[PDB]
């Protein structure tokens, strides 16, 4: 019956005056806008369907009117940006506001997911529904005192939709419009499915990404040590974010890092620096490298948990992106660390993947490369061992490597080497 | 110190 209509039928349909065919067409519309390929958007915004599918949602005495044309704009909202727009300029924001107190949970779903296409498109979109006071009624579908007697589709719509409000930068989020949020986001993020876990994760990361401040608001609450749990997942989908999360963080203050190394974080990475995807490996050693920027007692936890020999090993092989987060790991390490925790680096075995390393086309590798030389070499000065280390160098290839690098086309670079040659290889 | 999920999905079934 509404299996394939053409644009014209279904503007016919929706500009008869009578309801059911109104009703009809419209459903006919929501199947062309559902199926898999090239759903006619475009067409059905051209034949000025959107301010008719937004004057259905306001239908409460018709019920499936306002379910088809909800879920029709909720599959226009979600391409490009100008779809999303024309259903914005069409008034939908307000319209599925108001849907969102539904007795009918499947109408009250499809406003949820609609809005979060609308949030989804960036920052000012997910400013403006939040303007149009969306989040007090999305909140209180989910006041419920246990989340296990929500459906599980709707809940996940709900911790989706959440997620995209919290998305975005320039600008973040409203300070307040997060604070409300937030708690609410805690409590998802105890929750024991899987994809809620998962979006909740992404939400909390969003958050994080940011400056101080943002990252204070998130570890105030508490969700540090179960961010940590996640992190420990069998479930991929929940590990990334929670990892992404766990990585924010600890670009943040040495207190906020603290937060981080007390809940007990330090204990997976010998998991995820060895993980077979190479994102999380990326991301893990990108993390490493900015808790080994903190202070020498954090510095001492990497070291205790055995993660230098795991270090070594991504700088030996890795994915060249990972092997660059390695370098910088190494040089932050150095830079900050004790001469005993940078003697304990060479002892397990740093140098010789970090001159391997000087071969790559990379520049900004080999300058966080040699910085990382020249303060192993300052620490050994130290000591008075610069001679041990010279030789050790100069035995696996890296005296040659650095020889080299004097007629590099970069400047840094021969500035840095001819120095180092000067000052340890003359 | 140095600085994947869809934005949008549409509704098939």
């Amino acid at each position: 019956g509404t299996v394939n209509w053409s644009v014209e039928d279904i503007v016919k349909g929706i500009n008869s005056n009578n309801l059911e065919s109104q009703l009809q067409a419209t459903q006919a519309a929501r199947k062309l806008l559902s199926r898999e390929k090239q759903p006619p958007i475009d067409n059905i915004i051209r034949a000025g369907l959107i301010p008719k599918f937004v004057s259905f949602l306001g239908k409460t005495d018709c019920s499936p009117i306002q379910f088809e044309s909800a879920w029709a704009l909720t599959n226009i909202a979600s391409g490009t940006s100008e779809q999303t727009k024309a259903v914005v300029d069409g008034g939908a924001i307000p319209a599925f506001i108001s849907l969102l107190a539904s007795p009918h949970a499947h109408i009250s779903e499809q406003a949820v997911w609609a809005l979060g296409n609308i949030a989804g498109d960036g920052s000012a979109f997910r400013d403006l529904v939040i303007k149009h006071g969306a989040i007090d009624p999305l909140l209180a579908l989910l006041a419920v005192p246990d989340l296990s007697t929500l459906a599980c589709g709707y809940l996940r719509n709900l911790t989706w939709t959440l997620s995209n409000l919290c998305r975005n930068k320039n600008p973040a989020p409203p300070l307040d419009a997060v604070e409300q949020i937030l708690p609410t986001l805690v409590r998802l993020l105890h929750h024991n499915d899987p994809e809620v876990l998962a979006d909740s994760c992404w939400a909390i990361s969003y958050l994080t990404d940011g400056p101080n401040e943002r990252i204070e608001m998130v570890v105030k609450k508490g969700v540090v040590p179960q961010l940590v749990k996640l992190l420990g997942a069998t479930e991929l989908p929940i590990v990334t974010p929670a990892l992404r999360a766990i990585g924010n963080i600890v670009t943040g203050t040495d207190e906020q890092t603290q937060k981080v190394i007390d809940a007990g974080a330090l204990a997976v990475f010998p998991s995820l620096l060895t993980n077979p995807k190479t994102n999380i490996q990326k991301e893990a050693t990108w993390t490493m490298s900015n808790i080994t920027a903190g202070r020498q007692d954090q510095i001492q936890q990497v070291v205790n948990h055995g993660l230098v020999p795991f270090l070594v090993g991504v700088l030996s092989k890795a994915d060249f992106k990972t092997q660059k987060e390695a370098a910088w790991a190494i040089t932050n390490y150095t830079s900050g660390g004790t001469v005993e925790q940078i003697v304990y680096l060479v002892h397990c075995g740093i140098i010789e993947p970090l001159m391997n390393l000087l071969s790559a086309k990379d520049t900004k590798i080999i300058q966080v490369i040699l910085d990382a030389i020249s303060n192993i070499f300052q620490a050994a000065e130290k000591l008075g061992e610069t001679e041990k280390l010279s030789i050790m160098i100069e035995e696996c290839g890296g005296l040659d490597k650095i020889e080299a690098l004097q007629r590099h086309e970069n400047e840094s670079v021969y500035k840095a080497s001819l120095n180092l040659i000067e000052k340890y290889f003359s | 110190k140095r600085t994947h999920r869809a934005k949008k999905m549409s509704k098939t079934h």
